[PDB]
């Protein structure tokens, strides 16, 4: 059905870190993480987030969740962050579509 | 009783080509004349069967694959084609028996500022076999050095967004595609036409 992404909004000072969690919801079928991405204010572009260095990700099939962690936050990290998953659906779990979380609006100050 | 072809063509959502969908059609009657007598398709090509004769034919099973690609890639959805789509996303066999149908879907699948929700695979260690599907997301090692799951030079994420913009010319616009496979095996037929 859907992906529940938390937190929906966030404010942090420079140096802190942000953790985002995405829970696959209303699914009796399997799913997989596709990627995370950001939209910068005033732009429609989706910038995929490459996982390395200060971007750490994890996946927890037991809890039907996947997460992203961002360390050493800077002002330019202010953006809305999204999680994308590929989810099987339908009676026999025979179809698949991509679903996005509703996003985390990150504001970074100082 | 009546095959659910409406659900395939009319579906509000379509798959990304790399994660293409397949619907098995069986134990039902199919009136294909509704398709071929429709002028809303930009491509309608059959291989090994004449579409007008479908309404008087029976098959063991029918399969309906669906996905979105750009207009100038529809050419790759044919037997014996090469290209990123044919090689790395959706491959028909050389002896394909079925029909390829497509139409411009700019008015559903384009978005102002760009629709990034349709993806394709850009790299792969080897070509797909016919009707193989690959939904993996491993970093692609394009040079000699192992990537160890980290992106960088010659270490590439293998999926890429189309980014369909309404201001794009028609070759770059999204096309919805339906591939019908007609399977004939030594078994009772379960998909027949109205005759
Ligand atoms: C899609 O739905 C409309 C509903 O009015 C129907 O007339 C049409 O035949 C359907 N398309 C197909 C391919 O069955
Ligand atoms: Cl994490």
């Amino acid at each position: 059905a859907s992906v529940n992404q938390t937190p929906r909004t966030a404010t942090k000072e420079t140096g802190e870190s942000l953790t985002i969690n995405c829970v696959v919801t209303g699914a009796s079928c399997s799913w997989s993480r596709t990627y995370w991405y950001r939209k910068n204010p005033g732009s429609s572009n989706q910038e995929r987030i490459s996982i390395s260095g200060r971007y750490v990700e994890s996946v927890n099939k037991g809890a039907k969740s996947f997460s992203l962690r961002i360390k050493d936050l800077t002002v330019a990290d202010s953006a809305t962050y999204y999680c994308k998953a590929l989810i099987n659906t339908g009676k026999d779990c025979t179809m698949n579509f991509h679903y996005d979380g509703a996003g985390t609006v990150l504001t970074v100050n100082q | 009783n009546l095959c659910p072809f409406g659900e395939v063509f009319n579906a509000t959502r379509f798959a990304s080509v790399y994660a293409w969908n397949r619907k098995r059609i069986s134990n039902c009657v199919a009136d294909y004349s509704v398709l071929y007598n429709s002028a809303s398709f930009s491509t309608f090509k059959c291989y090994g069967v004449s579409p007008t004769k479908l309404n008087d034919l029976c098959f063991t099973n029918v399969y309906a694959d669906s996905f979105v690609i750009r207009g100038d890639e529809v050419r790759q959805i044919a037997p014996g084609q090469t290209g990123k789509i044919a090689d790395y996303n959706y491959k028909l066999p050389d002896d394909f028996t079925g029909c390829v149908i497509a139409w411009n879907s700019n008015n559903l699948d384009s978005k102002v500022g760009g629709n990034y929700n349709y993806l394709y695979r850009l790299f792969r260690k080897s070509n797909l076999k016919p009707f193989e599907r690959d939904i993996s997301t491993e970093i692609y090692q394009a040079g000699s050095t192992p990537c160890n799951g980290v992106e960088g030079f010659n270490c590439y994420f293998p999926l890429q967004s189309y980014g369909f913009q309404p201001t794009n010319g028609v070759g770059y616009q999204p096309y919805r595609v339906v591939v019908l496979s007609f399977e004939l095996l030594h078994a009772p037929a379960t998909v027949c036409g109205p005759k």
